[PDB]
């Protein structure tokens, strides 16, 4: 079989959305930050048997373009949404993309997973605990990544299939 | 002008002059902001633009550059210490050759700046404006055309020389 989705990777600046997707098509982290205006990439991937490309567009970890990031969220059909496990300022955004989602996409059963970013740094300052209770009160899963070691990389993007996969279903 | 500084940049695309863009830096309404950009463009504290990079050129927005200490798009310095207040919010984005400081939030200004290519009235209030082009609006064109939808350059554009003018 083949499919394709549409994946969108959103959250506050700085929390390692490019590095993840570059790792996840490229096989290697970017040590630099390079901030992103706006990037897409493909990829063909095997998921649970089921083959599928997945379109991924990275965006900016912007607050002032809200109306321009839009129409993003109107044709993605899953979110990773994402904060750094050392930034509590972008665990805190995390609703308020949520909130952004559920708009544009006119539901409140939106494909989304949280990704914790950053796991592999010792200075964390949100609990995991902490995520696991607001991803358990969204009903969306949560995937800790290191996008330096590629740790729960592509369980974060297959996760997000999956989710759209089983929205799909209903 | 009687009392605002006039200061030019020689740019180069892969090293090849391309030609001078001057500005205007209105130091009668914008003076620290001003002083900043005209001590940044002649290097007489030591450091400034000469050599520094155009990292993101997005064609019908702007041109924008200055980042001589990480040299990535990250990095900057005024000569005031590394950042510095909004000084003011006087002027506006209001058109091609606008001259503005960039920054990463309120009161974050360093020596990144950019230049508009067209009217950016969502950035007033937001970005210090602090002069405009005055010679070689289509050397800034001619630039522009280097630029791509996500801001990267299809080749390397740079300040190879920059001073002040009498
Ligand atoms: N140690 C560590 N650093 C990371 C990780 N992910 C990203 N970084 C670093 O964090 C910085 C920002 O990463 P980047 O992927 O550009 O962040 P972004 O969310 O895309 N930023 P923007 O919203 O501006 O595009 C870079 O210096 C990058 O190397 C990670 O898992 N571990
Ligand atoms: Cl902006
Ligand atoms: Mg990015």
């Amino acid at each position: 079989s083949m499919t394709e989705y549409k994946l969108v990777v959103v959250g506050a600046d700085g929390v390692g959305k490019s590095a993840l997707t570059i790792q996840l098509i490229q096989n290697h982290f970017v040590d630099e930050y390079d901030p992103t205006i706006e990037d897409s990439y493909r990829k063909q991937v095997v998921i649970d048997g089921e083959t599928c490309l997945l379109d991924i567009l990275d965006t900016a970890g912007q607050e002032e373009y809200s109306a321009m990031r839009d129409q993003y969220m109107r044709t993605g059909e899953g979110f990773l949404c994402v904060f750094a496990i050392n930034n509590t300022k972008s665990f805190e955004d995390i609703h308020h993309y949520r909130e952004q989602i559920k708009r544009v996409k006119d539901s409140e059963d939106v494909p989304m997973v949280l990704v914790g970013n950053k796991c592999d740094l010792p200075s964390r300052t949100v609990d995991t605990k902490q995520a696991q209770d607001l991803a358990r009160s969204y009903g969306i899963p949560f995937i800790e990544t290191s996008a330096k070691t590629r740790q729960g990389v592509d369980d974060a993007f297959y996760t997000l299939v999956r989710e759209i996969r089983k929205h799909k279903e209903k | 002008s009687m009392v605002n500084p006039t200061v030019f940049f020689d740019i180069a695309v892969d090293g090849e002059p391309l030609g001078r863009v001057s500005f205007e830096l209105f130091a009668d309404k914008v003076p620290k902001t001003a002083e900043n950009f005209r001590a940044l463009s002649t290097g007489e504290k030591g450091f400034g633009y000469k050599g520094s990079c155009f990292h993101r050129i997005i064609p019908g927005f702007m041109c924008q550059g200055g980042d001589f200490t990480r040299h990535n798009g990250t990095g900057g310095k005024s000569i005031y210490g590394e950042k510095f207040e909004d000084e003011n919010f006087i002027l506006k984005h209001t058109g091609p050759g606008i001259l503005s400081m960039a920054n990463a939030g309120p009161n974050t200004n360093g020596s990144q700046f950019f230049i508009c290519t067209a009217k950016t009235e969502w950035l007033d209030g937001k970005h210090v404006v602090f002069g405009k082009v005055k010679e070689g609006m289509n050397i800034v064109e001619a630039m522009e055309r280097f630029g791509s939808r996500n801001g990267k350059t299809s080749k390397k554009i740079t300040i190879a020389d920059c001073g002040q003018l009498e």
